[PDB]
């Protein structure tokens, strides 16, 4: 919804059978990382907004 | 959920984790290409190690999903890419002992020393010296030892090596749902679940021999010019109704006869049109060279260079301390970079070379945005058919002209036209026939049609008949003529050679339909044409997502490749030669042979 924050990391159960707060097959942490490197290109460089 | 939402979380992982290891890993490789020392080889090597050991475990993880639940025609594809099986399905033991084969094959290419006869002072590498001997030289004799020499040293000890070889990959190929491995090589043709386009792994076979049985009249005009040129050139060695002597053809494996045009000129007083003079009047560099090759894209309305690639990559030859690889290469290392690594400097190759790599990278451009299993070309021969293109395009006259360093006062006669349309022929035309008896010796050898008592005996019979050439002296079975060529020695496919040659043509015959040009197909330039641009952009944009067929019905009006843009192209090389042909015979005989 508008204006919302989610901090709270939990696997994500995309599969049929609950993950148990491990990764694993269908078991995947939400968060992801950007990398940043001065060689980026345009797009993929990071941006203060 | 579904299976297919759970294979695209799954996707969504794997592109997001892949792109960050892979723009590492050709980070690492792109740093010891520019900068050949210890810690780049350490680095790169950590870099391969832990991209292949990412791979293997995602194409390990992706084959809990079955494709037939899947069915959305893209996730399909990234699940068939990740499940092709990149971990190695066979034994251990089998595995470790293809390694050693694969390595002791290129080892034994890369090492192969052959030292004058009865004189231990010189031991040449085949390409240093002896290659510039084959191309140059015109010593008969000379030649024929240099050929026999290489033959006896290459595939006399790479014989048994290539039949393990064989038989490992067959192996491997029969482990795989493959029926063999020129089954493999030919899977990436393969177009399945998209009825009205799709393709059949066999279907290539009948598709190759019929643009064949098309090519070949030109093939057998040409033949028939260029042996009465080599007979001109070396009056006892060859026969008018015989085939030629293959170490004659210009270089070790025939492959190709750019050689032949100095004693194949069609008229020695007609300079070739060279634009080095010129640019060294009008003091040029590399940089600019590249700037003027860009500009061409921009005419034809794709999109310019990044700042990013002016700043990285490396156009000049850094020469004194720098120590660097100078075989031209576009890089598309992911996340928007893109660098030339080219030791570009002031002469028309380089100009015409930078032309193919900037067309490289709009290609990489274009599938930018398509995930990263998708990102590359639709098929093997798409990438460098347009590079080639725009190679075409950049020579003609009237590019030149228009770019100004051809003087307004040259025009172009009957004979500027016929020279150039024979050069380009020789180094196009002629290498059709080689890769086709390549690739089928090598399908029949690992289907098993050919016997292995019978290996090479079927090789030289079908380069009789098919290439028209003839060995000098006979060899038995303990040779292995195949494996002294690079791509058979180091395990590359072939027939992308044939499908780029075929695409590049027809890419040019409709980008030229929609230039509006008149006249021949040769003196084509789609420099400010904006229609041409768009077409070929539909296709570079896709990348593997539509299939092929798809990509090549919206360039060219075709799903299937043909040969008529191309005899469209030499069309007057091929009135010409039927011209110079009246007093010479057409056709060449099996029956004769150098020896005996
Ligand atoms: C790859 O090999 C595994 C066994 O290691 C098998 O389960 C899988 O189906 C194979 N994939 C294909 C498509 O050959
Ligand atoms: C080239 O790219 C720049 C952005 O990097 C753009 O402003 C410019 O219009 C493009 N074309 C030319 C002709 O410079
Ligand atoms: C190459 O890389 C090394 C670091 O490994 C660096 O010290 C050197 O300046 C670079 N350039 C050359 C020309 O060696
Ligand atoms: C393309 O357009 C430019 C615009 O200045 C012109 O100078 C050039 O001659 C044109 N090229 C061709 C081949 O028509
Ligand atoms: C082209 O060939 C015709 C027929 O021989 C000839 O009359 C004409 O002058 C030629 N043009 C040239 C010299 O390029
Ligand atoms: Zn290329």
């Amino acid at each position: 919804k508008p204006f919302e924050r989610d901090i709270s990391t939990e696997i994500y159960q995309a599969g049929n059978k609950p993950c148990n707060g491990v990764a694993g097959p269908n078991c995947y942490s939400p968060l992801q990382s950007y990398g940043f490197r001065p060689t980026y290109g345009v797009g993929h460089q990071p941006y203060r907004v | 959920s579904t299976i297919e939402e759970q294979a695209k979380t799954f996707l969504d992982k794997f592109n997001h984790e892949a792109e960050d290891l892979f723009y590492q890993s050709s980070l690492a490789s792109w740093n010891y290409n520019t900068n050949i020392t210890e810690e780049n080889v350490q680095n790169m090597n950590n870099a391969g190690d832990k991209w292949s050991a990412f791979l293997k475990e995602q194409s390990t993880l992706a084959q809990m999903y079955p494709l037939q639940e899947i069915q959305n025609l893209t996730v399909k594809l990234q699940l068939q890419a990740l499940q092709q099986n990149g971990s190695s399905v066979l034994s251990e033991d089998k595995s470790k002992r293809l390694n050693t084969i694969l390595n002791t094959m290129s080892t034994i290419y890369s090492t192969g020393k052959v030292c004058n006869p009865d004189n231990p002072q010189e031991c040449l590498l085949l390409e240093p010296g002896l290659n510039e001997i084959m191309a140059n030289s015109l010593d008969y004799n000379e030649r024929l030892w240099a050929w026999e020499s290489w033959r006896s040293e290459v595939g006399k000890q790479l014989r048994p090596l290539y039949e393990e070889y064989v038989v490992l990959k067959n192996e491997m190929a029969r482990a795989n749902h493959y029926e063999d491995y020129g089954d493999y090589w030919r899977g990436d043709y393969e177009v399945n679940g998209v009825d009205g386009y799709d393709y059949s792994r066999g279907q290539l076979i009948e598709d190759v021999e019929h643009t064949f049985e098309e090519i070949k009249p030109l093939y057998e005009h040409l033949h028939a010019y260029v042996r009465a040129k080599l007979m001109n050139a070396y009056p006892s060695y060859i026969s008018p109704i015989g085939c030629l002597p293959a170490h004659l053809l210009g270089d070790m494996w025939g492959r190709f006869w750019t050689n032949l045009y100095s004693l194949t000129v069609p008229f020695g007083q007609k300079p070739n049109i060279d634009v080095t003079d010129a640019m060294v009047d009008q003091a040029w560099d590399a940089q600019r060279i590249f700037k003027e090759a860009e500009k061409f894209f921009v005419s034809v309305g794709l999109p310019n260079m990044t700042q990013g690639f002016w700043e990285n990559s490396m156009l000049t030859d850094p020469g004194n301390v720098q120590k660097a690889v100078c075989h031209p290469t576009a890089w598309d290392l992911g996340k928007g970079d893109f660098r030339i690594l080219m030791c570009t400097k002031v002469t028309m190759d380089d100009f015409l070379t930078a032309h193919h790599e900037m067309g490289h990278i709009q290609y990489d451009m274009a599938y930018a945005a398509q995930p990263f299993l998708l990102r590359n070309g639709a098929n093997e021969g798409f990438h460098e058919a347009v590079g080639e293109i725009m190679s075409l395009s950049a020579a003609t006259p009237k590019h030149l002209k228009s770019i100004g360093l051809l003087s307004p006062d040259f025009q172009e006669d009957n004979e500027t036209e016929i020279n150039f349309l024979l050069k380009q022929a020789l180094t196009i035309v002629g290498t059709l026939p080689f890769t086709y008896m390549l690739e089928k010796w090598r399908w029949m050898v690992f289907k098993g049609e050919i016997p292995k008592d019978q290996w090479m005996k079927k090789w030289w019979e079908m380069k009789r008949e098919i290439v028209g050439v003839v060995e000098p002296v006979p060899h038995d079975e303990t040779y292995c003529d195949p494996a002294s060529l690079f791509h058979v020695s180091n395990d590359y496919s072939f027939i992308r050679y044939y499908t780029r040659t075929l695409y590049q043509f027809q890419f040019q015959e409709a980008l030229c339909q929609a230039a509006k040009h008149e006249g021949p197909l040769h003196k084509c330039d789609i420099s400010n044409s904006t229609e041409a641009g768009q077409k070929l952009f539909n296709m570079l944009r896709l990348g593997k997502s539509e299939p092929w067929t798809l990509a090549l019905e919206n360039v060219v009006g075709a799903k299937n490749m043909n040969v008529r843009p191309l005899l469209n192209y030499f069309e007057p090389l091929f009135t010409w030669l039927k011209d110079q042909n009246k007093n010479s015979f057409v056709g060449w005989s099996t029956d004769w042979s150098p020896y005996a």
